[PDB]
């Protein structure tokens, strides 16, 4: 199963590939917090990150051998098979692009973007963006909006570009 | 040549001084160009839906 | 947590500010991954005694010509930086 | 920038069980074309080994990577499509003599 | 004993990639023996090394026949020849051994082909 997403084809097909066999008798809600928990505990830690660079190791710590890495950590069902294919084919310098992919797919199908100006929008769940968005901007123009301009700046430069 | 100098300079320099004045207008806390703004965006997209 | 999988690997502390470790080794050239503090064209030196100059300073790793044999370097060997750039004795 | 080998179609397999049929012996034809066909798989496979296609036509495996396996047909390259089964015959490229 | 094996990962013409174990794996300008059909062997010299426990060899001879994942064992040292007076007379290959089909050659010491100048 491919989902209309594409997301790049080369770099972006790690994450679309894993999904298609995490996404049977409800797997998928599980796997948002497990991603989460990989990336929080090799960066701002400055601990685990002495073979993110390197490309010594070979497997010596980046599979195989885990247990506190793994078991200890929030990995127990299909959260393992996701990082032994990065630690073969050297692919664990990239692992925020990996978890950044993961979460894009829940927020497509089961929800919205489409920002339009000053922060971000409303993203709802309904069904089509036309009555969504309809409904989302009277409610958030009146509460709010500081307004610390887009429009206003084209429309200045066009004045004097005739002068 | 010098009439069309002198009105090329004039719209010139009319052009110049009506630029700097809604400059310093935006930046004194408008506050019928901030509720202006606001209403646009939600009118534009419920004509598109 | 992070801290207790730091100690399991007996990794220490590998600082690769002043040193580097080689990846890859083979006509004259040597790719040593790491050593952030070394300059452009400064000498090195590695774990059997050929030394070298870092000339080519990527991201990932960093580019040293040796001035000797490519069979006394390997995979895996500690490569030095010397701190000071290609000088000679003059006088 | 990045590898070949395991991409997209290749990286889906190694995350669930990649067993069942024989990969040694046998191999699938990942791309071909202009003459060329690179197979994935025949880890038995010799150097300059006879390979025989589903279709019929003969090919020499020339080429062995570490994920793939670069074979040049000796035929039409119309009839092998990717996906198809690429045996090995175990035996390398020999004539009739006599 | 423990001697260094490695597996043939790549062969394409006389270039062939053999992969060791980490820290085990020979230097540059070092003699690979590899087992063939045959009585004889198949001397491949170590060229450069492309890293990841891998590093790439140049044969010596015919590299038909070779299979991904054949034995590779390290000899340790360079391509040996035979030295002295005993070469004398023979027909010596570039390995080192006879092809006049005289026998060995009886030489007591064997030299490397790699040495400084």
């Amino acid at each position: 199963i491919k989902p209309p997403v594409q997301l790049f084809g080369l770099d972006g097909t790690y994450a679309t590939a894993l999904f298609s066999a995490s996404a049977k008798d409800s797997s998928i809600e599980k796997t948002f917090q497990s991603v989460q928990k990989l990336s929080s505990t090799i960066s701002k830690d400055a601990k685990v990150a002495q073979v993110l660079s390197n490309p010594a190791l070979s497997l010596n710590s980046r599979k195989e051998v885990v247990s506190v890495l793994s078991k200890e950590l929030k990995l127990e069902p299909v959260v393992s098979n996701l990082l032994t294919v990065l630690a073969e084919n050297n692919r664990l310098s990239l692992f925020d692009s990996i978890a950044k992919q993961f979460s894009v797919l829940n927020d497509a199908y089961n929800g919205v973007v489409e920002a339009t100006v000053v922060s971000a929008k409303p993203l709802d769940s309904k069904i089509l963006n036309r009555l969504t968005k309809s409904i989302t901007n009277s409610k958030y123009v009146g509460p709010g909006k500081t307004l610390k301009a887009s429009k206003v700046n084209k429309l200045n430069k066009v004045l004097s570009e005739t002068i | 040549r010098y009439e069309a100098q002198v009105r090329q300079h004039e719209q010139e320099q009319l052009a110049s001084t009506v630029i700097s004045k809604v400059q310093s207008e935006l930046q004194n806390a408008k506050f019928q160009d901030k509720v202006l703004a606001q209403a646009v965006e939600e009118v534009e997209r419920l004509f598109a839906k | 947590s992070i801290l207790e999988s730091k100690i399991r690997g007996v990794s220490d502390e590998a600082n690769l500010d002043e040193t580097g470790r080689v990846l890859s080794v083979g006509d004259g050239i040597a790719r040593v991954f790491g050593l952030n503090n070394c300059q452009a064209e400064e000498l090195v030196e590695f774990a059997s005694g050929v030394k070298g100059m870092a000339l080519n300073l990527e991201p990932g790793q960093v580019g040293i010509v040796l001035f000797g044999s490519d069979r006394e370097v390997k995979e895996g060997e500690i490569v030095k930086r010397t701190g000071k750039i290609v000088d000679v004795p003059i006088g | 920038k990045a590898a070949p080998t395991e991409v997209s179609s290749i990286l889906e397999s190694k995350i669930r069980v990649s067993d069942e049929a024989n990969l040694d012996e046998t191999g699938r034809v990942l791309s071909v074309g202009d003459g060329i066909a690179r197979v994935f798989g025949l880890n038995n496979c010799q150097a300059e080994e006879l390979v025989e296609f589903a279709s019929g036509v003969k090919g020499m495996a020339l080429n062995l990577e570490p994920g793939q396996v670069g074979i040049v047909l000796f035929g039409s390259d119309r009839e092998v499509k990717e996906g198809e089964i690429v045996k090995r015959t175990g035996k390398i490229v020999d004539v009739p003599i006599g | 004993a423990g001697p260094a094996s490695g597996k043939i990962r790549a062969v394409i013409g006389a270039v062939v990639d053999v992969q060791f174990e980490q820290g085990e794996l020979p230097a540059i300008l070092n003699a690979l023996t590899i087992d063939q059909g045959n009585n004889q062997k198949l001397v491949l010299e170590v060229a450069q090394h492309l890293g990841e426990n891998a590093v790439r060899a140049i044969a010596m001879d015919g590299t038909e026949g070779l299979v991904r994942g054949q034995t590779v064992v390290d000899t340790g040292a360079p391509i040996s020849v035979p030295v002295g007076r005993g070469t004398l007379g023979r027909i010596i290959n570039v390995v080192g051994e006879p092809i006049d089909e005289r026998g060995p050659i009886e030489c007591k010491q064997r030299n490397p082909i790699h040495a400084d100048p």
